[PDB]
RNA sequence: AAACCUGCAUUAAAAAUUUCGGUUGGGGCGACCUCGGAGCAGAACCCAACCUCCGAGCAGUACAUGCUAAGACUUCACCAGUCAAAGCGAACACUCAAUUGAUCCAAUAACUUGACCAACGGAACAAGUUA
RNA sequence: CAUCACCUCUAGCAUCACCAGUAUUAGAGGCACCGCCUGC
RNA sequence: CUGGUGAUAGCUGGUUGUCCAAGAUAGAAUCUUAGUUCAACUUUAAAUUUGCCCACAGAACCCUCUAAAUCCCCUUGUAAAUUU
């Protein structure tokens, strides 16, 4: 029951405050997505943070 | 209150007799400045995983001698199994060697005798097992 | 249950039916569901639709919810701006 | 103020958001382009070891 | 001083009526002890010369192991009620007239 | 608890092994209860030239390379295109994780350089078909597969558990294109039908039947082969060893060349079925083998390894304090 | 100076309260408890416990794996679980038999997260023995 | 079971037990005389 | 011995006039199988309109083939069924 995978927490860099969680492998960089805010109604670059728990 | 702590200790936890504790501390000056925590650990060591007895314990002079070079050549001796644990009843099933040969032979002179290894394993194995220490107060 | 108090000798109300249930006059028993906030990672999102939403509950469990409370929490209330005020009478009802 | 603050910040991050995406959009094909051209390299290094026999 | 508190709270009784107290009212809580809390200094007038300051009528602040112990017993020092002031102030002012 | 399993494996182990290498069972002893050293196998699929430059800043050589002069300075061959990298003797340093490479593929693995030699020993040329038998969780698939010799692969392990994990290994270093197709094939099934599903198929078959491993046995408390529900499995894997290797056996072309490796130091299981296997196939179908002779490649790995010059046909690979690599058996018989 | 006393901590001693989860004629040694599939009820559904056998406690690809909303299925209750037109917004209901855990509580600005609670509808924390 | 005998362990001392005692003593224990043999 | 104490007992035993009426065997969960909760079944009251029986038609290929049947079901015979 190795931990492969990680939970992390993509914050918006819109500065609207909308963040979500997403699943990425341990051994990886930071990842940078383009995710949906709800706020600005668009796609927005989204950054991780902090890491939640590992998977 | 420091020399009362390490006689009571001994006393105490350790279970010495009064007449053994003195003979200890005649010859083994060096209790006094140890730690209680590494003192004790250094005694129950070779009251179990050793097996030694108490009056062994006295007589050999065990407790001077450092508590790393005990785990060194101890463990080595017992992944070599030339040293076997006694069991609940205390029988042994080799003979398990003397404490005057394992810690008063000196490091060349103590793999002849008894390991009967190269210096360049016994080398490789201090290594190992510093790392296995590291990891354990890590991990504790 | 306390059906008789020792100091008052009234019935009781159970506290841990007020803070998980809400009651519409008409009788229906509003809940939540249960594991609308763990593990939502894991759920798709459809599941968690479904999840964070207020269900009814059924003729069983209402009866049951009915004894547990007193009728101060079976009274017609008239808070001001309530969300759930249009839900306390039920219309075109029959049978 | 707490309102017009926060809305000031969403505006402010979204005047830069343009550019922002065009240049991970961009480092994402570098990166690839980069990754690309030592899969070209490479098969060139085990095609020598073949060449050197032949 | 040890000074308690009570972990559950107590019901209201009202206006001229005694608490009802429980068997979980006797539980209580050490919040401070009076004697771990940091010293102050007794406030005294003294009478005769004293090392620390040897003029008469000087108000002084001296630790209260002192004062209780050596000032006030021994009559060296009074304390510095506001009527021995008022009469210590009436002495100063017949010195310097 | 109760009786610890690795102490009834040790238990075994020492009334057994004690006779068999006499005054080196307690060098072996401390090599066994010590960790192993963990060699590191370049991913050739990902930057192999980049990683071979970064692991010789960890100090660790490429012991294949150096391998690959001695054969002629000593006067088959073996399986090219592998880049293995360990540490100096008595080094007791370990590789860091493994990380992940611009191509997505993982940049290395870390194994048992030990394990390495029968892959090695398959002397696998380009063009051909490779089975493994039992090849799950990919220690000896993974480095078959990085020669790049294979057109045509089958990975077939009894355990869908262990089948699993060598899926997940083979996508996280192998690029999904050589798996895409039909190249590598992945099954759980019985090694044994392989005897008549497909006879004389393939001309490089490597049969790693299951044993008690030394190694994990004295370490790992879960399913050990020692404890008592499996005493049962322990009585009857000699039997499972001779059928597994007349299967493999069975499965290769004449002409063709069969592996078989075991990781124990066992006698029992190391030359007992070996010979088990070669009388089989005469009595019941009539097959000769005959078993190539591994000296010559034992003396060009004697540098980074250590040898036991007792065996009847097979190389056994020992452990030792300055070379903790193993315990390895592999022993090459060709099909006439 | 020192002691006694008191308050608060730290070891030790001697005690205090409480309990022995189920399944397999008994004991020993082991296995088992949840979920999926087959022998397994030949044809709607359900159903053969014990038993025999093999699995699962993942991973991978997405990052609109967004937001909402008719009508239904449902592991014979409940809890939970499943499918889904239309619509807004975008583009031009992911794969996978199982791949999972309620409430309370804890952490956090919010979002959200936390148990081999595997005795798997889970007691916040308790063994042996009695001839 | 107790038992002389033997053995182990603890204790350097007083005004209510031990004790109006003081290591040839007192207490807590094992074993069961003696004799022979043995460890160290 | 007294008091708390009419301790508690999923366990054993007992449970007192007459007459009539309706009325028995799917399960799930559980420190659970000597118990309880829900469902099913049963009872009473009420409301409503269909209920049962059932003509065709219809319900999968597999591993090659193969049973009594079952589901659904207009007519028709009947008087029940659903809901509160
Ligand atoms: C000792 S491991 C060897 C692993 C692999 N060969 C390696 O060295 O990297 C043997 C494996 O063979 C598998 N196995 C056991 N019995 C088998 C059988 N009858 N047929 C095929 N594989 C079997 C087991 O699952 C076990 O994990
Ligand atoms: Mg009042
Ligand atoms: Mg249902
Ligand atoms: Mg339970
Ligand atoms: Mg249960
Ligand atoms: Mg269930
Ligand atoms: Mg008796
Ligand atoms: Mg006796
Ligand atoms: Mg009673
Ligand atoms: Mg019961
Ligand atoms: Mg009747």
């Amino acid at each position: 029951s190795k931990s492969k995978n990680i939970l992390v927490r993509m914050v918006s860099e819109a500065g609207t405050g909308f963040c979500f969680n997403t699943k990425r492998n341990r051994l990886r960089e930071k990842l940078t997505l383009l995710h949906y805010d709800p706020v600005v109604k668009q796609r927005v670059l989204f950054v991780e943070k902090k890491k939640i728990r590992s998977l | 209150q420091d020399i009362n702590d390490t006689v009571r200790l001994l006393k105490e936890k350790c279970l010495f007799t009064v007449q053994q504790v003195t003979k200890i501390l005649h010859s083994c000056p060096s209790v006094l400045r140890e730690d209680l925590g590494q003192l004790e650990y250094k005694f129950q060591y070779a009251y179990f995983r050793m097996g030694i007895k108490h009056p062994d314990i006295v007589k050999s002079e065990y407790l001077q001698y450092s508590l790393t070079k005990i785990k060194q050549r101890h463990i080595y001796l017992e992944r070599l199994g030339r040293y076997q644990t006694p069991d609940k009843k205390g029988q042994t099933q080799i003979p398990n060697p003397l404490l005057k040969d394992i810690l008063r032979v000196s490091e060349a002179e103590f793999l002849a005798r008894t390991a009967c290894t190269s210096v360049e394993e016994f080398q490789v194995f201090k290594k190992l097992l510093a790392r296995e220490e590291e990891e354990s107060e890590s991990s504790t | 249950l306390t059906y008789f108090s020792a100091r008052k000798g009234k019935r009781k109300t159970v506290k841990a039916v007020i803070d998980r249930f809400l009651r519409l006059h008409c009788g229906l028993w509003v809940r939540r569901k249960a594991g609308y906030k763990k593990k939502l990672w894991k759920k798709t999102p459809a599941r968690k639709k479904r999840l964070r939403e207020f269900v009814f509950c059924n003729k069983t469990q209402s009866k049951l919810l009915d004894k547990m409370t007193t009728s101060f929490w079976k009274r017609r209330n008239w808070y001001v701006d309530d969300p759930y005020q249009k839900y306390h009478d039920r219309t075109n009802l029959k049978v | 103020q707490k309102r017009r603050e926060r809305e000031q910040h969403i505006a402010e991050c979204m005047a830069k958001m343009p550019q922002m995406i065009v240049n991970w959009q961009q480092q994402q094909r570098e990166n690839w382009e980069k990754a690309q051209a030592d899969k070209e390299r490479r098969a060139r290094l085990q095609a020598e070891a073949q060449e050197l026999l032949g | 001083t040890v000074i308690v508190e009570r972990w559950w709270k107590v019901p209201l009784a009202g206006e001229g009526r005694k608490p009802r107290l429980h068997r979980r009212h006797r539980v209580y809580k050490l919040v401070e002890d009076t004697k771990h809390r940091p010293k102050e200094n007794l406030e005294l007038i003294l009478t005769q010369s004293v090392e620390n300051v040897g003029v008469r009528g000087d108000l002084v602040s001296v630790k209260k192991s002192l004062g209780r112990n050596r000032l006030l017993p021994q009559g060296l020092a009074v304390y510095a009620s506001p009527e021995n002031k008022k009469l210590f102030e009436e002495e100063k002012l017949l010195r310097q007239e | 608890p109760k009786f610890p399993a690795v102490r009834l494996a040790l238990q075994n182990f020492d009334m057994t092994y004690s006779v068999q290498f006499g005054d080196l069972w307690p060098s072996i002893r401390v090599s066994l209860l010590s960790e192993q050293k963990y060699g590191a196998l370049v991913n050739n699929f990902a930057a192999w030239d980049h990683v071979s430059a970064k692991l010789e800043q960890l100090s660790a050589k490429d012991f294949v390379n150096e391998a690959i002069s001695h054969w002629e300075l000593q006067s088959w061959a073996c399986s090219p295109n592998l880049r293995c990298f360990t540490f100096d003797r008595g080094d007791i340093s370990r590789f860091p994780p493994a990380r992940p490479g611009s191509l997505g593929v993982m940049e290395y693995y870390l194994m048992d350089a030990a394990s390495l030699l029968p892959v090695l020993a398959l002397g696998l040329q380009p063009g051909d078909i490779v089975l493994d038998l039992c090849a799950a969780p990919g220690g000896k698939t993974l480095a078959l597969l990085q020669t790049g010799c294979c057109r045509n692969l089958a990975a077939n392990d009894l355990s869908p558990s262990r089948i699993a994990r060598l899926q997940k290994i083979l996508h996280s270093y192998v690029p999904e294109e050589i798996r895409d197709g039909n190249q590598v094939r992945v099954t759980s099934w019985d090694g044994r039908k392989w005897g008549e599903l497909e006879g004389d198929t393939y001309d490089r078959v490597l049969v790693d039947v299951p044993c008690t491993t030394d190694r994990h046995s004295l370490h790992e408390e879960e399913n050990n082969i020692f404890k008592r529900s499996r005493k049962k499995e322990r009585q009857i894997l000699p039997v499972l060893q001779v059928q597994l290797l007349a299967a493999g056996l069975l499965a290769t072309k004449p002409g063709g060349h069969v592996v078989y490796s075991t990781c124990s130091l066992s006698h029992l299981q190391n030359e007992y079925v070996v010979q088990g296997a070669i009388e089989l196939l005469a009595n019941q179908y009539s097959i000769q083998v005959q078993v190539e002779d591994l000296t010559h490649f034992r003396r060009v790995f004697m540098d980074t390894f250590c040898f036991f010059s007792s065996c009847q046909v097979g190389e056994l690979v020992i452990p030792n304090l300055m070379a903790n690599f193993g315990p390895m058996y592999f022993c090459k018989m060709r099909r006439l």
